[PDB]
Protein backbone atom coordinates (compact mmCIF):
# COMPACT_ATOMS: atom_id res chain seq x y z
CA UNK A 1 0.00 0.00 0.00
CA UNK A 2 2.86 2.54 -0.50
CA UNK A 3 1.83 3.15 -4.10
CA UNK A 4 -1.52 5.80 -4.60
CA UNK A 5 -3.14 6.58 -7.52
CA UNK A 6 -5.39 9.31 -8.00
CA UNK A 7 -8.81 7.35 -9.45
CA UNK A 8 -11.21 10.36 -9.38
CA UNK A 9 -10.57 14.03 -10.91
CA UNK A 10 -12.75 16.49 -12.36
CA UNK A 11 -11.25 17.53 -15.52
CA UNK A 12 -8.65 15.59 -17.78
CA UNK A 13 -5.20 16.57 -16.87
CA UNK A 14 -3.32 18.93 -19.11
CA UNK A 15 0.26 18.12 -20.23
CA UNK A 16 3.20 17.98 -17.66
CA UNK A 17 1.02 18.62 -14.41
CA UNK A 18 1.36 17.21 -11.37
CA UNK A 19 -1.48 17.21 -8.73
CA UNK A 20 0.29 17.18 -5.56
CA UNK A 21 -3.38 18.30 -3.93
CA UNK A 22 -5.89 15.56 -2.21
CA UNK A 23 -8.94 17.39 -1.92
CA UNK A 24 -12.14 15.24 -1.69
CA UNK A 25 -14.31 14.91 -5.10
CA UNK A 26 -17.57 16.94 -5.39
CA UNK A 27 -21.22 16.47 -6.28
CA UNK A 28 -24.77 17.70 -6.74
CA UNK A 29 -27.09 19.75 -4.67
CA UNK A 30 -24.81 18.95 -1.35
CA UNK A 31 -21.56 20.53 0.20
CA UNK A 32 -20.11 17.33 0.92
CA UNK A 33 -16.66 18.57 3.14
CA UNK A 34 -15.30 14.69 2.45
CA UNK A 35 -15.20 12.95 6.21
CA UNK A 36 -17.21 9.75 5.10
CA UNK A 37 -20.19 10.81 2.58
CA UNK A 38 -21.07 8.18 0.11
CA UNK A 39 -21.29 10.28 -2.66
CA UNK A 40 -18.08 12.04 -2.75
CA UNK A 41 -14.79 10.00 -2.65
CA UNK A 42 -11.03 9.91 -1.69
CA UNK A 43 -9.20 11.19 -4.82
CA UNK A 44 -6.71 8.95 -4.42
CA UNK A 45 -6.63 4.93 -4.40
CA UNK A 46 -3.91 2.66 -2.91
CA UNK A 47 -2.61 -0.34 -5.44
CA UNK A 48 -2.65 -3.58 -4.16
CA UNK A 49 0.79 -5.01 -5.56
CA UNK A 50 0.87 -8.98 -4.39
CA UNK B 1 -29.84 11.45 -42.37
CA UNK B 2 -29.09 11.93 -38.77
CA UNK B 3 -29.61 9.66 -36.07
CA UNK B 4 -29.99 10.65 -32.53
CA UNK B 5 -30.08 8.42 -29.12
CA UNK B 6 -33.89 8.41 -28.37
CA UNK B 7 -33.45 8.74 -24.30
CA UNK B 8 -30.31 9.95 -22.01
CA UNK B 9 -30.17 10.21 -18.81
CA UNK B 10 -28.11 12.40 -16.77
CA UNK B 11 -27.12 13.11 -12.60
CA UNK B 12 -27.14 16.44 -11.50
CA UNK B 13 -23.85 17.72 -11.66
CA UNK B 14 -22.07 15.01 -14.24
CA UNK B 15 -22.01 15.57 -17.66
CA UNK B 16 -23.69 13.78 -20.68
CA UNK B 17 -23.21 13.89 -24.15
CA UNK B 18 -24.83 13.16 -27.32
CA UNK B 19 -23.98 11.40 -30.53
CA UNK B 20 -25.08 12.43 -33.65
CA UNK B 21 -23.82 9.84 -36.62
CA UNK B 22 -23.34 9.55 -40.03
CA UNK B 23 -26.03 7.19 -41.08
CA UNK B 24 -25.22 7.37 -44.65
CA UNK B 25 -23.62 11.17 -44.70
CA UNK B 26 -23.79 12.43 -47.83
CA UNK B 27 -22.79 15.71 -45.61
CA UNK B 28 -19.62 15.24 -47.23
CA UNK B 29 -17.06 16.69 -44.86
CA UNK B 30 -19.68 17.82 -42.34
CA UNK B 31 -18.26 21.22 -41.84
CA UNK B 32 -20.72 22.71 -40.13
CA UNK B 33 -22.74 21.25 -37.12
CA UNK B 34 -25.47 22.83 -34.79
CA UNK B 35 -27.50 21.91 -32.14
CA UNK B 36 -30.97 23.49 -30.59
CA UNK B 37 -32.79 23.18 -27.53
CA UNK B 38 -37.15 22.90 -27.68
CA UNK B 39 -38.82 23.10 -24.42
CA UNK B 40 -42.33 21.49 -24.37
CA UNK B 41 -44.42 24.49 -25.46
CA UNK B 42 -41.88 26.94 -26.57
CA UNK B 43 -39.95 27.37 -29.91
CA UNK B 44 -36.14 25.88 -30.46
CA UNK B 45 -33.79 28.37 -29.87
CA UNK B 46 -29.98 27.62 -30.73
CA UNK B 47 -27.43 26.98 -28.21
CA UNK B 48 -24.12 26.11 -30.44
CA UNK B 49 -23.53 26.40 -33.58
CA UNK B 50 -20.06 25.68 -35.57
CA UNK B 51 -18.88 23.85 -32.50
CA UNK B 52 -15.48 24.68 -33.01
CA UNK B 53 -17.77 28.31 -30.98
CA UNK B 54 -20.19 29.20 -29.77
CA UNK B 55 -23.00 32.29 -30.16
CA UNK B 56 -23.63 35.12 -28.14
CA UNK B 57 -25.78 34.72 -24.81
CA UNK B 58 -25.44 31.02 -24.08
CA UNK B 59 -23.26 29.35 -20.90
CA UNK B 60 -20.50 27.86 -20.89
CA UNK B 61 -22.03 24.90 -19.90
CA UNK B 62 -22.82 24.28 -23.53
CA UNK B 63 -19.65 22.96 -25.74
CA UNK B 64 -19.58 20.40 -28.84
CA UNK B 65 -16.56 19.34 -30.98
CA UNK B 66 -16.54 16.47 -33.84
CA UNK B 67 -13.83 13.77 -33.67
CA UNK B 68 -13.98 12.11 -36.94
CA UNK B 69 -17.70 11.94 -38.43
CA UNK B 70 -19.84 12.21 -35.16
CA UNK B 71 -20.93 15.39 -33.39
CA UNK B 72 -21.29 15.51 -29.52
CA UNK B 73 -22.54 17.85 -27.59
CA UNK B 74 -21.25 18.05 -23.85
CA UNK B 75 -23.35 19.42 -21.41
CA UNK B 76 -21.40 20.08 -17.91
CA UNK B 77 -23.46 21.18 -15.03
CA UNK B 78 -26.79 19.76 -15.56
CA UNK B 79 -29.57 21.48 -13.53
CA UNK B 80 -33.49 21.14 -13.18
CA UNK B 81 -34.16 23.85 -16.67
CA UNK B 82 -32.36 21.44 -18.97
CA UNK B 83 -34.52 18.58 -19.90
CA UNK B 84 -35.20 19.40 -23.10
CA UNK B 85 -35.20 18.35 -27.27
CA UNK B 86 -31.95 18.70 -28.59
CA UNK B 87 -31.94 18.37 -32.13
CA UNK B 88 -28.30 18.35 -34.87
CA UNK B 89 -28.70 19.87 -38.05
CA UNK B 90 -26.15 20.37 -41.04
CA UNK B 91 -26.03 21.12 -44.76
CA UNK B 92 -26.38 18.00 -47.39
CA UNK B 93 -26.00 18.02 -50.93
CA UNK B 94 -29.24 19.11 -51.76
CA UNK B 95 -31.47 19.78 -48.67
CA UNK B 96 -30.81 20.32 -44.98
CA UNK B 97 -31.22 17.73 -42.32
CA UNK B 98 -32.45 18.22 -39.22
CA UNK B 99 -31.90 14.80 -37.55
CA UNK B 100 -33.90 12.94 -34.72
CA UNK B 101 -34.42 13.75 -31.37
CA UNK B 102 -33.09 13.69 -27.94
CA UNK B 103 -34.75 13.98 -24.83
CA UNK B 104 -32.93 14.55 -21.76
CA UNK B 105 -33.76 12.86 -18.03
CA UNK B 106 -32.55 14.62 -15.33
CA UNK B 107 -33.33 12.23 -12.36
CA UNK B 108 -32.58 12.89 -9.26
CA UNK B 109 -35.73 14.82 -7.41
CA UNK B 110 -38.30 13.72 -4.59
CA UNK B 111 -41.26 12.28 -5.92
CA UNK B 112 -44.31 15.32 -5.58
CA UNK B 113 -47.66 14.08 -4.76
CA UNK B 114 -50.64 15.56 -6.96
CA UNK B 115 -53.46 17.59 -5.16
CA UNK B 116 -57.08 17.12 -6.50
CA UNK B 117 -59.44 19.70 -7.30
CA UNK B 118 -62.76 19.09 -7.64
CA UNK B 119 -63.97 22.34 -9.18
CA UNK B 120 -68.24 21.93 -8.81
CA UNK B 121 -70.38 22.85 -11.68
CA UNK B 122 -71.75 26.18 -11.63
CA UNK B 123 -75.35 26.93 -12.12
CA UNK B 124 -75.43 27.69 -15.89
CA UNK B 125 -74.59 24.26 -17.60
CA UNK B 126 -76.77 21.94 -15.76
CA UNK B 127 -79.65 23.96 -16.89
CA UNK B 128 -78.67 22.92 -20.55
CA UNK B 129 -77.36 19.85 -20.15
CA UNK B 130 -74.09 19.60 -20.03
CA UNK B 131 -72.67 18.53 -16.84
CA UNK B 132 -69.17 18.45 -17.22
CA UNK B 133 -67.90 18.19 -13.78
CA UNK B 134 -63.80 18.22 -13.79
CA UNK B 135 -60.91 17.20 -11.42
CA UNK B 136 -58.43 18.45 -12.62
CA UNK B 137 -54.57 17.08 -11.06
CA UNK B 138 -51.43 18.56 -11.43
CA UNK B 139 -48.04 18.80 -9.68
CA UNK B 140 -46.19 15.07 -9.59
CA UNK B 141 -43.12 13.99 -10.31
CA UNK B 142 -43.80 10.47 -12.09
CA UNK B 143 -46.05 11.45 -14.43
CA UNK B 144 -48.27 8.42 -14.21
CA UNK B 145 -51.66 8.91 -12.43
CA UNK B 146 -55.03 7.08 -12.66
CA UNK B 147 -58.75 9.14 -11.78
CA UNK B 148 -61.02 6.67 -10.15
CA UNK B 149 -64.34 8.74 -10.75
CA UNK B 150 -66.90 7.00 -8.97
CA UNK B 151 -70.14 8.25 -7.27
CA UNK B 152 -69.50 5.37 -4.53
CA UNK B 153 -69.35 2.47 -7.42
CA UNK B 154 -67.37 1.12 -10.26
CA UNK B 155 -64.66 3.31 -10.93
CA UNK B 156 -64.31 4.28 -14.59
CA UNK B 157 -62.51 7.29 -16.25
CA UNK B 158 -64.10 7.26 -19.87
CA UNK B 159 -62.03 9.98 -21.05
CA UNK B 160 -59.32 11.24 -18.50
CA UNK B 161 -56.38 9.29 -20.22
CA UNK B 162 -54.73 12.28 -22.36
CA UNK B 163 -50.97 12.15 -21.31
CA UNK B 164 -50.13 15.62 -21.11
CA UNK B 165 -46.63 15.63 -19.64
CA UNK B 166 -46.75 19.73 -19.36
CA UNK B 167 -42.88 20.42 -18.33
CA UNK B 168 -43.71 23.82 -16.86
CA UNK B 169 -41.45 26.20 -14.80
CA UNK B 170 -41.63 23.64 -11.54
CA UNK B 171 -40.60 20.55 -13.66
CA UNK B 172 -43.57 18.70 -12.47
CA UNK B 173 -45.95 16.88 -14.62
CA UNK B 174 -49.51 17.61 -14.79
CA UNK B 175 -53.06 15.59 -15.71
CA UNK B 176 -56.17 16.47 -17.32
CA UNK B 177 -59.60 14.87 -15.79
CA UNK B 178 -62.53 15.04 -17.94
CA UNK B 179 -65.78 13.59 -16.67
CA UNK B 180 -68.55 12.13 -18.96
CA UNK B 181 -71.58 12.72 -16.33
CA UNK B 182 -74.76 12.25 -18.91
CA UNK B 183 -76.74 15.25 -18.25
CA UNK B 184 -79.83 12.85 -16.87
CA UNK B 185 -77.54 10.63 -14.11
CA UNK B 186 -76.40 14.46 -12.38
CA UNK B 187 -79.50 14.13 -10.15
CA UNK B 188 -79.20 10.21 -8.87
CA UNK B 189 -75.32 10.90 -8.54
CA UNK B 190 -74.65 11.93 -4.67
CA UNK B 191 -71.67 13.99 -5.07
CA UNK B 192 -69.44 11.57 -7.34
CA UNK B 193 -66.38 11.75 -5.78
CA UNK B 194 -62.78 11.88 -7.20
CA UNK B 195 -59.95 9.67 -6.15
CA UNK B 196 -56.56 9.54 -7.92
CA UNK B 197 -53.77 7.06 -7.79
CA UNK B 198 -50.52 7.65 -8.10
CA UNK B 199 -46.66 5.80 -8.99
CA UNK B 200 -45.60 4.21 -5.51
CA UNK B 201 -48.30 5.65 -3.18
CA UNK B 202 -51.18 3.93 -5.02
CA UNK B 203 -53.47 4.83 -2.00
CA UNK C 1 -33.42 42.70 -31.92
CA UNK C 2 -34.92 40.03 -34.37
CA UNK C 3 -38.47 39.03 -34.29
CA UNK C 4 -40.17 36.68 -36.58
CA UNK C 5 -44.02 36.65 -36.09
CA UNK C 6 -46.24 34.05 -38.25
CA UNK C 7 -49.72 34.42 -39.38
CA UNK C 8 -52.40 33.65 -41.60
CA UNK C 9 -55.63 31.24 -41.38
CA UNK C 10 -54.79 28.04 -38.90
CA UNK C 11 -57.65 26.55 -40.30
CA UNK C 12 -58.57 25.91 -43.42
CA UNK C 13 -60.46 23.28 -45.96
CA UNK C 14 -58.49 20.38 -47.25
CA UNK C 15 -56.90 20.17 -50.30
CA UNK C 16 -56.20 23.67 -50.51
CA UNK C 17 -53.43 26.79 -51.29
CA UNK C 18 -51.72 27.88 -47.61
CA UNK C 19 -50.97 31.23 -47.11
CA UNK C 20 -48.79 31.05 -44.30
CA UNK C 21 -46.88 34.72 -44.37
CA UNK C 22 -43.68 35.32 -41.81
CA UNK C 23 -43.68 39.20 -40.76
CA UNK C 24 -39.89 40.15 -40.09
CA UNK C 25 -38.70 42.88 -38.46
CA UNK C 26 -35.33 44.27 -36.80
CA UNK C 27 -32.99 43.46 -39.92
CA UNK C 28 -32.55 43.73 -43.72
CA UNK C 29 -32.63 40.72 -46.16
CA UNK C 30 -30.99 42.39 -48.60
CA UNK C 31 -27.44 41.51 -46.21
CA UNK C 32 -25.10 39.32 -47.95
CA UNK C 33 -25.62 35.53 -46.80
CA UNK C 34 -29.02 36.27 -45.09
CA UNK C 35 -32.26 34.65 -45.90
CA UNK C 36 -35.65 33.38 -44.41
CA UNK C 37 -36.30 29.93 -44.40
CA UNK C 38 -39.20 27.23 -43.26
CA UNK C 39 -39.15 24.49 -41.01
CA UNK C 40 -41.65 22.16 -40.04
CA UNK C 41 -42.42 19.93 -37.15
CA UNK C 42 -45.04 17.05 -36.81
CA UNK C 43 -46.41 16.52 -33.24
CA UNK C 44 -43.87 13.82 -31.81
CA UNK C 45 -41.65 13.57 -34.14
CA UNK C 46 -38.03 15.88 -35.72
CA UNK C 47 -37.98 18.98 -37.39
CA UNK C 48 -37.57 18.88 -41.23
CA UNK C 49 -37.05 21.26 -43.63
CA UNK C 50 -39.13 22.65 -46.44
CA UNK C 51 -38.24 25.92 -48.32
CA UNK C 52 -35.26 28.65 -47.75
CA UNK C 53 -35.14 32.07 -50.03
CA UNK C 54 -31.82 33.97 -50.47
CA UNK C 55 -30.89 37.71 -50.81
CA UNK C 56 -30.75 37.17 -54.27
CA UNK C 57 -34.03 35.27 -55.25
CA UNK C 58 -32.74 32.49 -54.77
CA UNK C 59 -35.52 30.20 -53.80
CA UNK C 60 -34.31 26.67 -52.90
CA UNK C 61 -36.67 24.10 -52.02
CA UNK C 62 -36.59 20.62 -50.45
CA UNK C 63 -35.93 17.91 -53.02
CA UNK C 64 -39.08 15.77 -52.19
CA UNK C 65 -41.41 18.32 -52.58
CA UNK C 66 -41.08 20.66 -55.43
CA UNK C 67 -44.68 21.02 -56.71
CA UNK C 68 -46.14 22.64 -54.08
CA UNK C 69 -43.47 24.51 -51.98
CA UNK C 70 -43.59 28.21 -53.78
CA UNK C 71 -41.77 30.85 -51.51
CA UNK C 72 -41.79 34.66 -52.25
CA UNK C 73 -39.97 37.28 -51.10
CA UNK C 74 -41.95 41.46 -50.35
CA UNK C 75 -38.52 42.81 -48.92
CA UNK C 76 -40.82 46.57 -49.79
CA UNK C 77 -43.06 45.18 -46.99
CA UNK C 78 -40.99 43.27 -45.28
CA UNK C 79 -43.38 39.86 -45.15
CA UNK C 80 -42.16 36.93 -46.17
CA UNK C 81 -44.58 34.74 -47.82
CA UNK C 82 -44.95 30.93 -48.26
CA UNK C 83 -47.66 28.73 -50.57
CA UNK C 84 -47.91 25.26 -50.20
CA UNK C 85 -50.37 23.01 -52.50
CA UNK C 86 -51.89 19.41 -51.97
CA UNK C 87 -53.07 19.64 -48.89
CA UNK C 88 -52.99 16.10 -47.11
CA UNK C 89 -53.79 15.06 -43.89
CA UNK C 90 -50.10 14.18 -43.09
CA UNK C 91 -48.97 17.85 -43.34
CA UNK C 92 -50.62 19.08 -39.85
CA UNK C 93 -47.78 20.78 -37.86
CA UNK C 94 -46.68 23.79 -36.44
CA UNK C 95 -44.77 25.64 -39.20
CA UNK C 96 -41.46 27.90 -37.55
CA UNK C 97 -39.82 30.64 -40.50
CA UNK C 98 -36.72 31.12 -38.85
CA UNK C 99 -33.63 33.83 -40.10
CA UNK C 100 -30.42 32.03 -41.91
CA UNK C 101 -27.82 34.49 -41.26
CA UNK C 102 -24.81 32.64 -42.81
CA UNK C 103 -23.90 29.19 -43.31
CA UNK C 104 -22.35 28.38 -39.58
CA UNK C 105 -25.59 29.74 -38.30
CA UNK C 106 -27.83 27.63 -39.15
CA UNK C 107 -31.27 29.31 -38.35
CA UNK C 108 -30.50 31.15 -35.20
CA UNK C 109 -33.54 33.05 -34.29
CA UNK C 110 -36.62 31.12 -34.77
CA UNK C 111 -40.02 31.69 -34.46
CA UNK C 112 -43.31 31.18 -32.24
CA UNK C 113 -44.77 28.78 -33.87
CA UNK C 114 -48.66 28.31 -35.70
CA UNK C 115 -50.03 24.81 -35.95
CA UNK C 116 -51.99 24.25 -39.13
CA UNK C 117 -54.52 21.32 -38.06
CA UNK C 118 -56.59 20.64 -41.34
CA UNK C 119 -57.65 17.29 -41.89
CA UNK C 120 -61.33 16.70 -42.12
CA UNK C 121 -63.25 19.57 -39.70
CA UNK C 122 -64.06 22.99 -39.87
CA UNK C 123 -64.16 25.26 -37.07
CA UNK C 124 -66.68 24.75 -33.84
CA UNK C 125 -68.50 27.39 -31.61
CA UNK C 126 -66.90 27.61 -28.51
CA UNK C 127 -68.84 27.00 -25.19
CA UNK C 128 -67.97 29.68 -22.54
CA UNK C 129 -68.70 28.31 -18.77
CA UNK C 130 -66.72 29.49 -15.70
CA UNK C 131 -66.49 27.21 -13.26
CA UNK C 132 -68.16 28.63 -9.83
CA UNK C 133 -65.85 28.48 -7.11
CA UNK C 134 -67.81 27.18 -4.45
CA UNK C 135 -67.38 26.37 -0.73
CA UNK C 136 -65.59 22.83 -2.21
CA UNK C 137 -63.38 25.01 -3.22
CA UNK C 138 -62.75 27.53 -1.06
CA UNK C 139 -62.72 25.17 2.16
CA UNK C 140 -60.87 22.92 -0.04
CA UNK C 141 -57.59 25.51 -0.15
CA UNK C 142 -57.27 27.76 -2.66
CA UNK C 143 -60.71 28.29 -4.83
CA UNK C 144 -59.52 27.77 -8.40
CA UNK C 145 -62.14 29.04 -11.43
CA UNK C 146 -61.56 27.74 -14.39
CA UNK C 147 -63.48 28.66 -17.55
CA UNK C 148 -64.86 25.20 -19.15
CA UNK C 149 -64.23 26.44 -23.08
CA UNK C 150 -64.81 23.20 -25.03
CA UNK C 151 -66.67 22.22 -28.00
CA UNK C 152 -64.27 23.70 -31.27
CA UNK C 153 -61.53 21.51 -33.33
CA UNK C 154 -58.96 23.91 -33.55
CA UNK C 155 -56.16 23.53 -30.94
CA UNK C 156 -54.68 26.77 -30.43
CA UNK C 157 -56.34 28.96 -28.25
CA UNK C 158 -55.02 31.54 -25.23
CA UNK C 159 -56.65 32.42 -22.54
CA UNK C 160 -55.89 34.69 -19.50
CA UNK C 161 -57.88 35.94 -16.44
CA UNK C 162 -57.68 39.34 -15.95
CA UNK C 163 -56.05 40.11 -19.18
CA UNK C 164 -52.90 42.63 -18.85
CA UNK C 165 -52.13 41.97 -14.98
CA UNK C 166 -52.09 38.32 -12.80
CA UNK C 167 -49.57 36.73 -15.44
CA UNK C 168 -48.96 33.74 -13.16
CA UNK C 169 -51.62 31.97 -11.37
CA UNK C 170 -53.30 30.04 -14.35
CA UNK C 171 -52.48 26.65 -15.34
CA UNK C 172 -53.05 26.49 -19.17
CA UNK C 173 -52.73 23.10 -19.34
CA UNK C 174 -53.20 21.49 -22.84
CA UNK C 175 -56.78 20.37 -24.09
CA UNK C 176 -57.65 16.29 -24.13
CA UNK C 177 -58.86 14.97 -27.36
CA UNK C 178 -62.61 12.70 -26.35
CA UNK C 179 -64.34 10.67 -28.68
CA UNK C 180 -66.39 13.40 -30.39
CA UNK C 181 -63.10 14.81 -32.02
CA UNK C 182 -62.97 18.21 -30.04
CA UNK C 183 -60.69 19.97 -27.86
CA UNK C 184 -61.81 21.09 -24.68
CA UNK C 185 -59.84 23.35 -21.80
CA UNK C 186 -59.96 23.86 -17.95
CA UNK C 187 -57.54 26.17 -17.06
CA UNK C 188 -57.95 27.57 -13.61
CA UNK C 189 -56.13 30.26 -11.73
CA UNK C 190 -54.17 29.68 -8.34
CA UNK C 191 -55.32 32.82 -6.76
CA UNK C 192 -56.49 31.37 -3.46
CA UNK C 193 -59.55 32.84 -1.77
CA UNK C 194 -58.52 36.03 -0.49
CA UNK C 195 -60.25 38.34 -2.91
CA UNK C 196 -62.30 36.74 -5.31
CA UNK C 197 -65.77 37.40 -4.38
CA UNK C 198 -66.78 41.02 -4.71
CA UNK C 199 -64.17 40.98 -7.84
CA UNK C 200 -64.39 39.80 -11.53
CA UNK C 201 -62.89 37.18 -13.31
CA UNK C 202 -62.75 36.39 -16.95
CA UNK C 203 -60.00 34.02 -18.67
CA UNK C 204 -60.28 36.25 -22.22
CA UNK C 205 -60.85 32.66 -24.65
CA UNK C 206 -58.72 34.03 -27.60
CA UNK C 207 -59.94 30.82 -30.29
CA UNK C 208 -58.83 32.86 -33.10
CA UNK C 209 -60.04 30.30 -35.78
CA UNK C 210 -63.39 30.72 -34.64
CA UNK C 211 -63.68 34.60 -34.23
CA UNK C 212 -65.42 34.78 -30.87
CA UNK C 213 -64.11 36.40 -27.61
CA UNK C 214 -66.68 35.80 -25.02
CA UNK C 215 -65.63 37.25 -21.80
CA UNK C 216 -68.29 35.94 -18.64
CA UNK C 217 -67.78 35.21 -14.89
CA UNK C 218 -69.67 33.45 -12.42
CA UNK C 219 -71.09 33.87 -8.53
CA UNK C 220 -70.77 31.30 -5.95
CA UNK C 221 -73.15 29.07 -6.08
CA UNK C 222 -73.88 26.72 -3.01
CA UNK C 223 -74.36 22.59 -3.62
Amino acid sequence: YNYLYRLFRKSNLKPFERDISTEIYQAGNKPCNGVAGFNCYFPLRSYSFR
Amino acid sequence: ALTQPASVSGSPGLSITISCTATSSDVGAYNYVSWYQQHPGQAPKLMIYDVSKRPSGVSNRFSGSKSANTASLTISGLQAEDEADYYCSSYTTTSVVFGGGTKLTVLGQPKAAPSVTLFPPSSEELQANKATLVCLISDFYPGAVTVAWKADSSPVKAGVETTTPSKQSNNKYAASSYLSLTPEQWKSHRSYSCQVTHEGSTV
Amino acid sequence: QVTLRESGPTLVKPKQTLTLTCTFSGFSLSTPGGGVGWIRQPPGKALEWLALIYWDDDKRYSPSLKSSLTITKDTSKNQVVLTMTNMDPVDTATYYCARLTAADTIFDCWGQGTLVTVSSASTKGPSVFPLAPSSKSTSGGTAALGCLVKDYFPEPVTVSWNSGALTSGVHTFPAVLQSSGLYSLSSVVTVPSSSLGTQTYICNVNHKPSNTKVDKRVEPKSC
